[PDB]
DNA sequence: TCAAAAGTTGCGAAGCAAC
């Protein structure tokens, strides 16, 4: 075929410039042209390594791995019932209850009270004993918690419903 | 007892007496149980008769209430033809026996009193009746005698074992590397006369139901039953139910003057009924059958002793897993044998096999090679159909019948089936009977249990699912079901619904399946197709599973039993490869193939086999003809094979559980010429079958040339294909007709005749003789050993040395058992001379065999590990005897004698520790563990486990890896050699043992005179070296297990196993675990230590003290050395103020501890052995001029100050910049008297002098030979090693010492120091201290740039769902590698501007590049890089030859000619 | 290389010769 006959046509040229590497490189004065043709391919090699571990994430997103860096970076310095209520919002299969809004649903699951606590501790309304790292350590693991139950969790509630594969 | 029952026996029963002798009458004796139904049966055969008549007639002989169903009355017909046929035989023999009795008068001379029973020959003649003139056979005798001949023509082949590749060498008398192909296939049909007679005589002896005196000769306890056995053989044989072979080995090589038998027995018809149930025979003339099918209740015995050891017993812990593994019932699969038997078995060996064969358009070597691929799956289908047929006969419903099997400990303690084809062996049956099921719901695509159905479909359709997540495979599982796999779907619907195939089905599956064929293949997709005519998919039940297969089982588990000493970050990355994972909780190999590492273990391997056969051929710029060579070897790998990677993945091949992979192999102690011959047999494997390609496209069309009939697939052009053709015919010649030839150290080149020429005749094309000596030749010496190299490298030094020392230690052991066991016949023997009765012929008794072999026990020949037993030496050898056991009455067939007797190990210490107690362990600490897994098959290192309990049993079987993690290998085997040496004596030995022992203990110069002391001596080392290895490896254990780990190495699913651990390691570089993992290591020593025995500024956060520049002025004159080398160090010391060189000192503790707060890479020299001797050495970092001293003092101080400035010439004049012309010639002369270092002789120096130079030479040629370093950093560093070793020997060797030339040489190399250091200036006189015994003790510290294949090569297998995953463009950057970067210059790059022609042509690329993506063509990471690559190639050719793109140019047009553009859109009728 | 082993006849009655 003719997508066959392309690749054949492709790798003739790259054998025959091969035969002309492993002769007698400073003889034949292709020395030069050689060392060009390596820092392309160095260049290049490098640029998709910063690509790879950049998305060293089961999710592979850019947001989700830098959020971890920094989240044991904290950990490193520093030397429950809420997220069961997240679950349930984003598991909800009533279908007329998620009609109604996610705020009218946050309200009946009274996860508001756990979120008072916490932020009264930041700004001072309420004294507690716990360090700068406690609290830091609260926040951020909040916040994944709501991203893994609504960007990762809900996509397969919906695509439940249906008895095929779309 | 013996005497009341047949009295009528010629001979005497008195024990000594002047008459003839009856010898079976003392024998044998009478067993008080009953073993045979025969014993009472005055005419045998006419016996068994009445019993083989009715159903109803069977019920009586056998005691049993009810018999077999199988057993019903359209195989009585049978019956009754074949054992009319076993009483035709029977006149047979009587016929035989009067003629010997006539022949050469031997009845004759019997009459005068001869003792013609004792002969060789005569011991048949034990059994003899008296008759008067004449003799004849005893009845009950002779008629039981042929019932076992019965039984055995029926089942003789479905037990014989298959032929090694050592046996088959052994009695060929040439190597397997280089015999002529075919000659091995003959083993097939035929067998050897011992295993015939040897096979033949159990059975007599089993059906006579007789014990064995154990005061009686060996001679005629096991003659006896021989020499009846070799008749019935000679009678078959003349029956023409076996044909004999008589293979003349002269003519395949004129020296082999042995000529060989071989005997084949004729086989039923595949129809006969009699393969239904061919066991009456066993089962009605014995009380406990061993030939047997187990249906429901029936439970197989349990074995009390290994395979073929009986001097070993399995320990209660074995046999607790025996009864376990025979406890699983398994059960036939009805829809797929519908599918095996309407397919057909010639279409079955056309599909699986090579097709249909035919000599015309084959070739010679490469037909014969098919043979045992169709023989093998016609045995097996045979077989399998054969079972069908009694399962069919027990129930109205075949599959409700539990059928049960048989295991046993083999020499390694796996667990084995009973039987050459069973679900655990044959690829075949594996599909029809199966132990698993599962019940799932599938009326919805989107549940949990349909991910664990499609797992099972991926799997068996050559998809690494252990490589990929959940999402990844569904989505390329998909694209296989609607695409090629679709037209073979469509044709199983049919079948499930009317059972009928299309006439072209064999060719329909080829297409589809390509090359994932496979038995299981078609397992796959009769499920899948069940699936979709199923109208209730809520309660699907199929037996499909899924393989918890091991990762690179083999090194993992050797690298983490047989490993001792610190910590490595090495070690630590490679060990993640196995599925060892720290500081990483509930992490799955799923995780870190996709996210972290996709090379595994094989694939890092061949890495670095091209990092250092690129340094290779470097070293030989000047000789041009020697880099030819080395390129020719290496293109042709690439035409015919493109990967090394070898296993047991073959489909028409018995499972074994063999290893014969190139690193596996290595490990385990084979040799490098016989890897040699392995690769090279795989190569002409591979030239022969495009061979039979020619004249295949020959027939199709008679007008294509050659080249086009050979490389015709990847051909650009009619002129492309003629480039290949000319370049391998080239690469073919030079390879067979010149050799390398190893000469002082150096390569060179030699003629050795013509090789191949210019003609193909591919009929008759073959590559034998002095063409294929002369191949294996050049691959020994330019492929397999910078494969060593590149070997040793991943998995580690310190694992090669521990391997070593244990070869080294069970090879000793053996040989002096058997020398010791040679010697105590012997004498044995020479006793019985004097004694009349015993007669020259005879063998020792069994009680005497015994005394000797138990008067060994204090010399300890078996090791014990608590739950597992070997025998390493045991073997049935036959040279003890020498002696002929018993022959045919004609003399045609004499059969040898042989015993059970220890021989020498070899190299088998290393795989016998690694199987058994690694991988052997794991499978029975998993059947008897708690809760263990039930319904599994699990084979060697994988089980099958059924759909509805994936996740939760692969969790205990990463259980189990962890627990015989936990063992010691090494431990066991110390505790043995130790014992070995306390009552051993040298002074004792045959001369020739001294030799065998003085090989492995001693070297290569030192093997001559070697005293009986040295050898003594050299074995004592050997135990010392031991205890230390089992000492750090018992410490690493304990450490490991006080830390968090998550265990994946057995598993696919992605359920690991944690260790509880309660110290955290995560959150830290692998450089930074290693530290604290030594610092657990440490402290282990020290608490095991003390149970025996019962200036400057200082840090704040440690008690380390910093001296910085400026602050050693007083020191300056403390020492108050001579002012001769007191002005020295006042110069010495201000260029180093110059350069802010710090010192750091404290206590080893202190200065560990300040270097984890700091992030500092600490280099201590110290291990358990330097634990003792008390020893401490810091180190020197050459980056920040910073240096290190652990525990200092006054003297030690001075000479570092000395070492950092001398080194600083050494480095600085191999970077190329000037040096004074004194220091000049200095280093200069040490370099020449460096190339004199490693061409010495040492064999007439002190012992200790030998391990100075062994391990000063070790390091030295390591630098040198290392390809991922800058030169200027390697060649430095070695340098400074030469100058370590004769400042350290100065002091021992300048004593008690003669004028060897290693002891001159301490003194030249300590003179080329003085004046490098004192320039030219005086220097002290010759022989006087330089400064108090100045040593060069602390290490250095250096980096440089990586090369650009390093990175390159590292994100070739990148893959992932972000990253992309296209599997074809993995491979397409593969073969870049190989043409472009593996050619590349090894020196790190640089960036110049590299103004030029070439360059304006790389960088115009580049800017095109990049428009194309941003003008309609979106593309990913990963095929962006390759884009980019491939591009920069095709662009620098291009610019030097400008013809490269003729042919290119006329495809472009021809595309332009047919392109719209409503071919780029999706709908292309869109708004 | 991680596994069972392993020439065939003639004379003469064990073991060398011949191939």
């Amino acid at each position: 075929d003719i997508d066959t006959l392309l690749t054949n046509a492709g790798t003739q040229v790259m054998e025959s410039l091969n035969r002309r590497m492993a002769g007698d490189q400073k003889a034949t004065n292709v020395q030069d042209s050689i060392d060009a043709l390596s820092e392309t391919i160095m260049a290049a090699a490098l640029k998709r390594e910063s690509f790879y571990d950049a998305v060293a994430t089961p999710t592979g997103n850019f947001i989700d791995r830098a959020n971890q860096y920094v989240t044991d970076s904290i950990e490193r310095l520093s030397e429950a019932h809420l997220a069961k209520l997240t679950a349930a919002i984003a598991s909800e299969k009533q279908g007329e209850i998620v009609a109604q809004g996610v705020m009218t649903a946050m309200n009946q699951g009274k996860v508001w009270q756990p979120f008072h606590d916490l932020v009264n501790d930041i700004v001072g309304r309420t004294k507690t004993n716990a360090n700068v790292y406690d609290l830091i350590k609260l926040v951020k693991s909040q916040i994944s918690q709501d991203r893994q139950q609504f960007r990762e969790h809900l996509p397969t509630v919906i695509a439940g419903k249906f008895s095929r594969k779309l | 007892g013996i005497d009341a029952v047949y009295p009528s026996l010629v001979g005497t029963a008195d024990s000594k007496a002047e008459g003839i002798k009856n010898y079976f009458k003392l024998s044998f004796t009478l067993p008080e149980e009953q073993k045979s139904r025969t014993v009472g049966s005055e005419a045998p055969l006419k016996d068994v008769a009445q019993a083989l008549s009715s159903r109803a007639r069977y019920e009586l002989f056998t005691e049993k209430e009810t018999a077999n169903p199988a057993f019903n009355g359209e195989v009585i017909k049978r019956y009754k033809e074949l054992m009319e046929h076993g009483e035709g035989i029977a006149d047979i023999l009587r016929s035989r026996l009067a003629k010997f009795l006539n022949t050469k008068d031997v009845g004759k001379r019997f009459a005068q009193g001869t003792e013609a029973n004792r002969w060789v020959g005569g011991k048949l003649l034990n059994i003899v009746e008296q008759d008067g003139d004449t003799f004849k056979y005893n009845e009950q005798l002779l008629q039981t005698a042929v019932l076992a001949g019965l039984q055995w023509r029926l089942t003789a082949t479905s037990n014989t074992a298959i032929k090694d590749a050592k046996d088959v060498a052994a009695i060929t008398g040439i190597d397997q590397a280089l015999l002529p192909e075919g000659l091995v296939e003959q083993f097939d049909t035929g067998m050897t006369l011992t295993e015939a007679v040897s096979s033949l005589a159990q059975k007599i002896e089993s059906y006579w139901g007789l014990s064995r005196n154990p005061n009686a000769p060996l001679g005629y306890t096991k003659g006896i039953p021989t020499a009846m056995a070799a008749e019935i053989l000679a009678a078959f044989v003349e029956s023409t139910d076996v044909v004999e072979n008589i293979v003349d080995m002269s003519e395949i090589d004129p020296d082999n003057k042995k000529t060989i038998g071989l005997y084949t027995i004729t086989e039923l018809d595949s129809f006969d009924p009699i393969n239904s149930f061919p066991t009456a025979i066993e089962e009605a003339v014995l009380v406990n059958p061993t030939e047997k099918m187990f249906f429901g209740d029936d439970i197989p015995p349990v074995a009390n002793t290994q395979l073929r050891n009986p001097a070993v017993r399995n320990t209660p812990e074995q046999k607790a897993a025996l009864k376990a593994e025979q406890a699983t019932e398994f059960y036939v699969h009805t829809p797929m044998v519908q599918f095996y038997e309407t397919l057909g078995k010639d279409r079955i060996l056309e599909l699986m096999g090579a097709g249909t064969l035919n000599k015309e358009l084959l070739n010679d070597n490469h037909a014969k090679s098919l043979e045992g691929k169709n023989r093998s799956v016609e045995d097996s289908y045979n077989q399998l159909f054969s079972v069908i047929e009694q399962v069919r006969a027990q129930s109205e419903d075949i599959s409700t019948v539990p059928i049960h099997y048989a295991y046993n400990m083999t020499r390694v303690g796996r667990m084995q089936m009973l039987g050459k084809y069973n679900p655990q062996s044959a690829k075949l049956v594996r599909e029809a009977i199966l132990p698993t099921k599962a019940t799932l719901d599938l009326s919805n695509q989107n549940n949990e249990d349909f991910s664990a159905f499609q797992l099972g479909l991926a799997q068996a359709l050559d998809i690494k699912v252990h490589t990929m997540t959940r999402e990844v495979m569904s989505d390329e599982l998909t694209k296989l079901l609607e695409g090629n796999l679709k037209p073979a779907i469509d044709m199983m619907v049919e079948f499930n619904t009317t059972g009928s195939l299309p006439e072209n089905a064999v060719d329909v599956l080829n297409t589809a399946l390509g090359d994932r064929k496979s038995f299981v293949a078609l397992m796959a997709l009769m499920e899948y197709s069940r699936y979709l005519v199923a109208e209730d998919k809520s309660a699907f039940v199929t037996p499909l599973y899924v393989e918890a297969d091991g990762v690179t089982n083999g090194p993992i588990n050797a690298m983490m039993l047989m490993t001792g000493g610190l910590f490595t970050p090495d070690w630590i990355r490679n060990i993640a490869k196995g599925g060892l994972f720290i500081g990483s909780p509930n992490k799955t190999m799923n995780e870190h193939r996709s996210t972290a590492d996709n090379n595994d273990l094989y694939q890092a391997s061949t890495n670095a086999l091209m990092e250092s056969l690129g340094k290779l051929r470097s070293n030989y710029a000047s000789n041009m003809p020697i880099q030819s060579q080395i390129d020719s070897l290496l293109s042709l790998m690439d035409l015919f094979l493109p990967d090394i990677n070898l296993g047991e993945n073959g489909a028409l091949e018995l499972k074994r559980g063999i290893a014969k992979n190139p690193l596996t192999i290595t490990i385990y102690g084979s040799g490098a010429r016989g890897i040699a011959g392995k690769l090279v047999s795989s190569v002409t494997d591979a030239i022969y079958e495009r061979m039979s390609d020619v004249l295949k496209a020959r027939a199709k069309d008679p007008n294509i040339s050659a080249a086009m009939a050979m490389f015709g697939k990847q051909a650009a052009s009619e002129a492309h294909a003629e480039e290949l053709l000319a370049r391998f015919l080239k690469d073919m010649e030079t390879l067979t007709s010149t050799v390398p030839v190893k000469r002082k150290g150096v390569l060179e080149l030699q003629s050795t005749g013509t090789g191949a020429k210019g003609k193909i005749n591919p009929k008759t094309y073959t590559i034998k003789g002095e063409q294929l000596k002369a191949l294996q030749e050049n691959m020994l010496h330019f492929f397999v050993e910078p494969l060593r190299n590149g070997i040793t490298q991943t998995v580690g030094e310190s694992l090669v040395y521990s391997t070593e020392q244990l070869q080294k230690a069970t090879q000793i052991q053996s040989v002096v058992l058997e020398d010791m066991f040679k010697q105590r016949v012997q004498e044995k023997l020479a006793e019985k001379a004097k004694d009349p009765t015993w007669k020259k012929g005879d063998f020792l008794t069994q009680k005497e065999l015994n005394d000797i072999q138990a008067s060994l026990n204090n010399l300890a020949p078996m090791i014990e590990t608590g739950s597992q037993t070997f025998y390493i030496a045991g073997s049935e050898n036959a040279e003890v005897a020498n002696q002929v056991l018993a022959t045919n009455l004609d003399d045609r067939m004499r059969v040898p004698m042989s015993i059970y007797a220890p021989a020498q190990a070899g190299v088998a210490g290393i795989p016998f520790m690694t199987i058994g107690t690694g991988d052997g362990m794991m499978m029975q600490t998993l059947s008897t563990m708690k809760g263990a897994p039930k319904n599994t098959l699990k084979i060697f290192d994988g089980m099958n486990i059924g759909l509805n309990d994936i996740t939760d049993a692969s969790r205990k079987a990463n259980e189990a890896v962890y627990t015989s993690w936990q063992g010691n290998p090494i431990k066991n085997v110390y505790e043995s050699y130790a014992k070995f040496m306390k009552n051993v004596d040298f002074s004792k030995l045959s001369p020739e043992a001294l030799e065998a022992i003085g090989k492995s203990a001693l070297e290569y110069d030192q093997r001559e005179n070697a005293t009986v002391d040295d050898i003594a001596n050299a074995a004592s080392l050997i135990e010392r070296n031991l205890r230390n290895i089992a000492l750090g490896v018992d410490i690493r254990h304990k450490v490991l297990d006080k830390v968090n780990l998550s265990i994946d190495q057995m598993a696919a699913v992605g359920a690991p196993y944690q260790n509880n651990g309660k110290i955290d390691l995560s959150n830290m570089t692998p450089e930074q675990q290693a530290d604290e993992l030594n610092k657990l290591f440490r402290e282990e020593l020290e608490a095991r230590k003390q149970k025996v025995a019962k200036v400057g500024r200082e840090h704040k956060a440690s008690g380390v003290r910093i001296l910085s520049a400026t602050a050693i002025r007083n020191l300056a004159k403390i020492s108050n050395l001579p002012s001769t080398q007191a002005a020295t160090l006042a110069e010495i010391q201000k260029s180093l103020a110059a350069k802010d060189y710090k010192i750091i000192y404290g206590t080893p503790t202190q200065v560990a501890e300040y270097a984890r707060q700091k992030n500092v890479t600490e280099l201590t020299s110290q291990e358990m052995e330097e634990a003792q001797a008390g020893n401490i050495y810091g180190w020197t970092n050459f980056d920040d001029k910073t240096i290190y001293l652990v525990s200092p003092s006054m003297e030690t101080l001075i000479h570092e100050l000395v070492h950092a400035s001398t080194f600083e010439e050494v480095y600085s004049f191999y970077q190329g910049n000037e040096v004074s012309p004194t220091s000049k010639q200095a280093i200069e002369n040490l370099e020449g008297l460096m190339e004199q270092f490693r061409s010495l002789d040492i064999s007439k120096d002190s012992p200790e002098m030998r391990e100075a130079y062994a391990d000063a030479i070790a390091t030295i040629e390591g630098h040198l030979s290392n390809g991922f370093v800058d030169p200027a950093i390697s060649k430095a560093a070695a340098l400074n090693e030469f100058m370590a070793w004769g400042l350290a020997n100065r002091a021992l060797a300048a004593k008690q010492k003669r004028t060897s030339s290693l002891v001159q040489m301490v003194k030249d190399v300590y003179q080329a120091i003085k004046k490098l250091i004192w320039g030219r200036k005086q220097a002290p006189a010759l022989g006087e201290d330089m400064f108090s015994n100045l040593l060069f003790n602390s290490a250095i510290l250096m980096r440089s740039q990586p090369t650009t294949q390093a990175v390159a090569k590292d994100g070739t297998l990148f893959h992932s769902k972000a990253y992309g995953n296209n599997e074809r463009l993995s491979q397409l950057n593969q073969t870049f590698d190989k043409l472009v970067t593996d050619y590349l210059r090894t020196d790190p790059v640089t960036e110049v501007e590299r103004r030029g022609n070439v360059a304006n042509a790389l960088m115009s690329a580049t800017r095109l590049v990049r428009d194309v993506q941003s003008h309609g063509f979106n593309m990913t990471a990963q095929e962006q890089s390759v884009f980019q690559m491939v591009t920069a190639a095709l662009a620098t050719e291009a610019a030097i030859d400008p013809h490269a793109m003729a042919r290119a140019q006329e495809l472009y047009t021809h595309v332009m000619k047919h392109l719209t553009v409503e071919h780029f859109m999706a709908d292309p009728d869109s708004t």
